[PDB]
């Protein structure tokens, strides 16, 4: 119930995406190391806001936009959605 | 250059031209282009807000009594926002002259009605109302010519199908003729006969 | 910079060098032509290009003479017209009187330009020559008589096709370009010559006599017969598909689509899932209304939510049906998401999306100063791309060499042995060939996607990742080059991986009853031994080949041109299909049946229109909503490589492409399989 | 002697007769389906093959401007007859 | 949004059911002529057309299906579909990229162009 | 911006429509008897209310007033005992089959969009 698939969206160039870009370039290897099971799909899409889908039980999905968030705040959301 | 070719009448082109600048003088406020082709066929612009005041002047002598509105020929080009291109063909009988003086309008512009001025346009009116939707200044009645009664469409808008959406037939238990959805058999099997490779370099709009 | 030369009146900043042709064609003026071709090569034969320069004593060849300053070019000038008249009087001096029976005769370029130029009356008084017919293939009939010594076809053939059987023969009168000897021309791009023929000399046999160009509508889209994702203009007529033509695009086909795709359409005309076919008490299927079969599968799929269900994705299948079906599996939390070809995922490569992408565009290949390939030959997966290779080989000049096999590519390539040694000797950089890899900048590293499987192909994966990283270590790379890339042959896995459903590993084929079939074209990866008990297995392909009979309670569905469902190119390019002739009978839009089953399942999908499922794609993909956007942030090999090295797999023998040779290339998907032209053609290449 | 369908009605010269399942066959009931007695196909090969010792020839279909456009049939290969693209009738160069 | 959805006589069904297609028409592959790539045009999406039970004719569904419309520019066509209330899909122009060419480029022993006999 | 047909802002227009409704709403029985419509007259008034509902999304006063221009023009043909009974019945489309907006039925019918 805690998760099945999780995924994020990211502007290729926008300032509100940049800290997140730096994050995926760093710690993503660690978080991905943490979870052999549940995928953390990531997309390059220049959708107006960086995004965070997270499926739970029976396909329901949380969706927090990542506009104007630092990578530390991003991670701050990330531990919150472990379940 | 002759047995097949139609000879070019320079003389009438000269006279029509000179008269064209003459008119260009006379009504600077609405008159624009003074087109003069080798067909001996002169043409002139009018702004739609300038429909009536020009036309009335035309009927009255200057050196051309533009008597008899022979036609209010109409064309619709969807590209231009001023899609409509109302044209006043005219003929000054005393001077045996012919001229084509056109305009433009949008869908909700109440272009001036020459009904008071010519009255010949009591129907050039209602056709070009009905086929299109070119609303007109002040006419005794805007009831439709040609197209039926309950009919909703505006064919000659160069829009919606040549068959139209409507195809009526008598029906049994209703004991009466009823309009129905088209269902054409065989369908107008349109041929695209357009030719790549321009035959007329002399024309040709630049790629720009 | 650019030299100045005058079009008739206007001054023009024309490029240094370059022909008068491109000069007039900059202002938009267009010179009459035949033998010349825009992406071929200049040839002086058939001088329709004649024009006089403003100071020219006599007319020049506009398609060939390089521009230079101080010239002026009155294309409309009388002498040039006398010249064109000189050409057309002669071409028609001996041409056959057979416009009407010509398949090209309804649209031949010779005709249009016969209208544009040349005297209306002719003055022949003797006896024209006429050559005998000269067969060069089952699928490319050649009437000849008609060919105008224009040599565009040999310059195509000898070059990009790589085959040289075609060519000139003889001199003086009764000279002919008829190829020597009886032997058929053959090529994997044999069909494209048909397009390139100005006249009716090279009329295709399968399409012969069938139709006339003006009648046809030209509905457009893209083919999925290749993973190349080539664009297409389709000449349908009267609800029937009359012929396929490529739609040009420099990033992809550059107006030279696969000969296999070109005759694919015929296969749509063979057997089709026309009506629903539910097995009876006898276990035999019978024709059935949708309410029956769909209420039945509605009776099955409410039973086994979550576990004990799976879904066999096809290779040609549209992404949308996958979207709705996985959403169905979401509502029941059925995690299973299996897909035809498996793709290895050390550190889970589905996430980075870039992993499976051919990160360099086919357009981007030309700038590479060095290119390498691994495993399957490009031509039996991307013949277009093979032509791109040979074109670069004829132009850009760079090394290429095969690994794992010496398959008969048209261009020169260094021979190399097999993976276990080569991959490590190159990963080490010890291999002299790898020393050449350090030697040259703008690297490219290709892998046959067939080798991604290879049981222990994960070894080749980590190996090649180490290789590309090592060549990055060699530096001289811009670093944004995205050296790491592969050639997918599948039309569907790339989008499913954009959605990252699963690696597609078939090891899952364990317990689940009531697996659903999407296409299910192969008898290989899946079969009914997965569940000894029930053989109940739902199906929604369109041709009945292989997968359909195994399945029960069959559910017929649309072919690709009919649906407007989208497809993703291997370069990550997104491009939707558009509607054409619509499904033949009870066949319908593919995912619509899914939304219907879900609607009966008590878990109806929130979106209604296909435009609204596309609206859903933005809230998940989110890249399917955007079409021409190949570009993105690109995750870079840093984070990528790190989990690749936290695994490692043993390398092995052997390493062979699936397709081997030409004769095996004619039967892949259900349309290519069922197409009759394919059967005749494979029997041709046999005996 | 048109080939007879299982229903018994004669097939069209372009063979296409309706299936026994086919309800549409009902239209012919009470009436007569019509198909031409004289198939052109048999009449194509019925004719003797004309032969001329020369080489290239010029068929006109019989009748100046009463037939197909003038056409130059080649006879490069004696292994085969030179069927017209129009008349459909064969030619050969006997020697 | 100057909708003329009611000002036009069109049935609401045909304006609801479908989006139209704005685009610039492609050059013939089979023919040299670039000439029709110029001038934009918009066309409605094709629908199913069942065969006539008699005589095997086409039996068209949607009446409007054969419509076609030229435009000077793309924003022009977008403006029409906006004025008229139908949904649409913009498509880009496709002028071929310029290619450097020269008569001698075919030759030269070193360039491996060479070609052959001529 | 551009010069208006007649009414400027909605109320100059809204005034015209009500003038229209009554112009129909009183006229209806006259029509019921001239053509001897078999419809109960309240059905006629209901249809009168309905055609005034289809035009609910109108927002430009030029669109409103142009619609009442055309609608009064239709009233012309109605009152003058032009048209025929059939033309009056064209508004009903009773010969036509009902349309199931439900998507599932739309699946069941045909290829459709
Ligand atoms: S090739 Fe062009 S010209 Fe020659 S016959 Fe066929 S159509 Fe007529
Ligand atoms: S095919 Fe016949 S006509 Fe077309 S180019 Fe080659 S030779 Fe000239
Ligand atoms: S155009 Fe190629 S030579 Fe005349």
């Amino acid at each position: 119930l805690g998760l099945r698939e999780i995924r994020i969206h990211l502007c290729q160039r926008s300032p509100g995406s940049q800290g997140v870009r730096d994050f995926i370039e760093k710690r993503y290897v660690e978080l991905k190391k943490a979870n052999p099971d549940l995928p953390i799909l990531i997309r390059e899409c220049s959708d107006v806001q960086p995004k965070l889908w997270a499926r739970y039980a029976f396909g329901q999905e949380t969706n927090v936009p990542l506009n104007n968030f630092s990578a530390d705040q991003v991670t701050r959301a990330l531990e919150n959605v472990l379940s | 250059t002759r047995p097949t070719v139609r000879p070019r009448n320079d003389v009438a082109h000269k006279q029509l031209s000179a008269f064209g600048e003459y008119v260009a003088e006379i009504l600077p406020k609405y008159v624009q282009q003074v087109q003069v082709s080798c067909f001996n066929e002169l043409e002139v612009c009018i702004h739609p807000d300038g429909v009536i005041p020009v036309l009335t002047f035309l009927r009255d002598h200057t050196n051309a009594q533009f008597k008899s509105l022979v036609d209010l020929t109409a064309v619709d080009v969807p590209t231009r926002q001023n899609r409509f291109e109302i044209v006043y063909n005219l003929l000054s009988l005393r001077f045996n002259s012919r001229i084509r003086v056109k305009t433009y309008t949008d869908e909700l512009t109440p272009i001036e009605s020459a009904v008071s001025v010519f009255k010949a346009a009591n129907w050039y009116e209602r056709e070009i109302w009905d086929m299109f939707g070119v609303f007109f200044a002040n006419h005794p009645d805007l009831r439709r010519i040609l197209t039926d009664y309950g009919f909703e469409g505006h064919p000659f808008r160069k829009d919606f199908p040549l068959s139209g959406y409507v195809e009526l037939r008598y029906d049994d238990e209703v004991k009466r003729v009823v309009a129905e959805p088209v269902e054409l058999a065989q369908e107008f099997r349109k041929f695209d006969l357009n030719s790549p490779w321009e035959a007329f370099p002399v024309y040709r709009q630049p790629p720009e | 910079n650019l030299i100045e030369v005058f079009v008739d009146g206007q001054s023009v900043m024309v490029e240094p060098g370059t022909t008068v042709l491109q000069a007039c064609e900059k202002v938009g003026m267009q010179i009459p032509r035949f033998c010349y071709h825009e992406r071929l090569s200049v040839a002086g034969n058939c001088r329709m290009c004649l024009v006089e320069i403003e100071k020219a004593p006599k007319v020049v060849a506009a398609c060939a003479m390089p521009v230079m300053k101080g010239w002026n070019i009155l294309t409309n000038s009388e002498k040039s017209k006398k010249a064109r008249e000189g050409v057309m009087e002669f071409l028609l001096a001996n041409h056959p009187l057979d416009c009407p029976i010509c398949d090209q005769g309804g649209e031949c370029d010779l005709q249009d330009q016969s209208m544009m130029f040349g005297n209306d009356r002719s003055r022949f008084l003797e006896g024209k020559r006429a050559v005998e017919d000269k067969n060069i293939g089952p699928l490319v009939k050649t009437i000849m008589t008609r060919c105008i010594q224009c040599t565009r076809c040999i310059r195509f053939a000898s070059e990009i096709a790589g085959v040289d059987d075609l060519g000139t023969t003889g001199r003086g009168n009764d000279m002919q370009v008829g190829t020597y000897i009886e032997k058929m021309f053959m090529s994997e791009l044999s069909g494209n010559i048909i397009d390139i023929c100005p006249v009716g000399a090279l009329t295709s046999k399968p399409y012969a006599f069938t139709a006339r160009p003006w009648e046809t509508r030209k509905t457009e889209s893209i083919d999925v017969m290749d993973a190349v994702g080539s664009n297409i203009v389709v000449s349908t007529r009267t609800g029937e598909v009359m012929r396929i033509l490529p739609r040009m695009h420099e990033d992809i086909n550059e107006e030279w689509i696969s000969d296999k795709t070109r005759f694919a359409y015929d296969g749509l005309k063979r057997q089709r899932l026309t009506e629903p076919m539910v097995r009876n008490e006898k276990g035999l299927l019978t024709y059935t209304s949708w309410e029956d079969a769909l209420s039945r599968v509605a009776g099955m799929l409410q039973s086994f939510q979550g576990k004990d269900v799976a879904a066999i994705a096809g290779g040609l299948v549209d992404a949308e049906a996958l979207v709705a079906l996985k959403d169905l599996l979401n509502r029941v939390d059925s995690d299973t998401l299996c897909t035809e070809e498996v793709f290895p995922t050390a550190g889970a490569g589905t996430d980075l999306r870039s992993n499976y992408l051919l990160n360099t565009t086919i357009a981007g290949v030309e700038e590479a100063d060095v290119v390498l390939l691994v495993g399957t030959n490009p031509r039996f997966e991307a013949p277009l791309f093979n032509a791109r290779i040979r074109k670069s080989w004829l132009h850009n000049d760079l090394k290429v060499a095969l690994i794992g096999s010496p398959v008969d590519l048209t261009y020169t390539y260094d021979h190399l042995g097999d993976s276990p040694k080569i991959l490590q000797d190159i990963a080490s950089g010890s291999h002299p060939f790898s020393q050449v890899l350090k030697e040259a900048k703008k690297p490219m590293v290709v892998l046959g996607s067939s080798a991604l499987q290879r049981n222990d192909g994960a070894a080749i994966l980590a190996a090649v990742s180490s290789i590309a990283q090592k060549i990055r270590m060699t530096s001289g790379v811009t670093g944004d080059w995205k050296v790491m890339n592969i050639l997918h042959r599948i039309a569907s896995q790339v989008a499913a991986l954009d959605l990252g459903y699963k690696p597609g590993v078939e090891a899952i084929r364990k317990n689940p009853p009531k697996v659903l079939f999407l296409l299910g074209a192969d008898g290989g990866c899946i079969t009914r031994q997965d569940l000894p008990k029930d053989c109940f297995i739902i199906y929604q392909g369109h041709h009945g080949d292989v997968g359909a009979p195994i399945a029960d309670v069959i559910l017929p569905g649309a072919a690709y041109t009919e649906k407007s469902a989208t497809y993703v190119n291997t370069e990550g390019r997104a491009q939707q299909t558009k509607v054409a002739v619509t499904p033949p009978g009870l066949a319908r839009e593919d995912w619509k049946i899914i939304r219907a089953l879900s609607e009966i399942a008590g878990m109806t999908l929130p979106y209604d229109t296909l435009d609204q499922v596309r609206n859903r794609l933005e809230e998940v993909s989110p890249n399917l909503v955007r079409y021409d956007d190949i570009e993105g942030a690109n995750y870079f090999q840093q984070a990528n490589e790190l989990s690749k090295l936290v695994n490692q797999q043993l390398l092995a023998d052997p390493l062979v492409p699936p397709q081997l040779t030409i004769k095996d290339f004619y039967m892949t998907d259900s349309i290519s399989r069922a197409s009759q032209t394919m059967a005749k053609c494979v029997k041709a290449v046999t005996e | 002697g048109v080939r007879v369908s299982p229903t018994g009605e004669k097939v069209t010269h372009t063979g296409q007769v309706y299936d026994d399942k086919d309800y549409r066959r009902i239209r012919f009931v009470g009436r007569q389906k019509e198909v031409n007695e004289n198939f052109a196909i048999d009449l194509i090969a019925e004719q003797p093959v004309s032969e001329v010792e020369t080489r290239v020839i010029a068929c006109d279909g019989g009748g100046g401007a009463l037939g197909h456009p003038k056409v130059y049939i080649n006879l490069d290969k004696e292994t085969k007859t030179g069927t017209c693209g129009y008349c459909g009738l064969q030619f050969r160069q006997h020697h | 949004k100057l909708d003329i959805t009611t000002l036009t006589g069109v049935p609401e069904e045909h304006i609801k059911t479908r989006k139209v297609r704005i685009f610039v028409p492609a050059r013939n592959n089979m023919q040299s002529g670039v000439n029709n790539t110029k001038k934009w045009k918009m066309e409605f999406d094709t629908r199913e057309r069942w065969e006539n039970p008699l005589m095997g004719w086409a039996s068209t569904a949607d009446p409007l299906s054969n419509m076609v419309l030229t435009f000077s520019t793309k924003e022009d066509a977008v403006s029409f579909a906006e004025k008229n209330g139908w949904s649409y899909d913009i498509e880009e122009r496709k002028v071929p990229k310029p290619k450097s060419k020269s008569y001698g480029a075919n030759f030269s022993w070193n360039k491996r162009t060479r070609v052959s006999t001529k | 911006f551009v010069k208006p047909i007649f009414s400027r802002d909605m109320n100059e227009a809204k005034r015209r429509v009500r003038e229209l409704y009554r112009a129909w709403y009183r006229e209806v029985p006259n029509t019921v008897h001239q053509f001897q419509l078999d419809i109960t007259v309240k059905m006629g008034r209901d249809k009168v209310r309905e055609m005034f509902m289809k035009n609910a999304h109108v927002t430009d006063p030029r669109v409103v007033d142009l619609l009442v221009i055309k609608g009064k023009i239709e009233l012309e043909e109605t009152i003058k005992v032009w048209k025929q009974r059939t033309h009056v019945m064209r508004f009903f489309h009773e010969t036509e089959a009902p349309r199931p907006k439900d998507f599932l039925s739309k699946f069941y019918v045909g290829h459709d969009p």
